[PDB]
């Protein structure tokens, strides 16, 4: 049971070391808040008539 | 330079701090713009830096 937990924590390191998209839930929340400020900055360039 | 001022370059009125750029404007351009369409660099009309 200790060997299986120690082996399974070793796979957490290997997974996080390997794959790009896993933390997508947090990066998507950064990307929305950054895209919303970038859209608000681009809207200063508009003439509005 | 390096002080807050009410500038005017060729009628481009504004307020800001002027510093020596390392942006290399091709001869046909007097101004550089930002994402917000505001001027963020300018070529001085008497000494062409
Ligand atoms: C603004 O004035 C300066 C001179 O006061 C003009 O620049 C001169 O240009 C000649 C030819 O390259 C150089 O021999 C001089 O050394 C430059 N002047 C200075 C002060 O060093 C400039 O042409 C004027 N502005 C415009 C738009 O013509």
């Amino acid at each position: 049971i200790a060997n299986q937990f120690n082996s399974a924590i070793g796979k957490i390191q290997d997974s996080l070391s390997s794959t790009a998209s896993a933390l997508g839930k947090l990066q998507d929340v950064v990307n929305q808040n950054a895209q919303a400020l970038n859209t608000l900055v681009k809207q200063l360039s508009s003439n509005f008539g | 330079k390096n002080k807050c001022v009410n500038f005017n370059f060729n009628g481009l009125t504004g307020t800001g701090v002027l510093t020596e750029s390392n942006k290399k404007f091709l001869p046909f351009q007097q101004f550089g713009r930002d994402i917000a369409d505001t001027t963020d660099a300018v070529r001085d009309p008497q000494t062409l830096e």
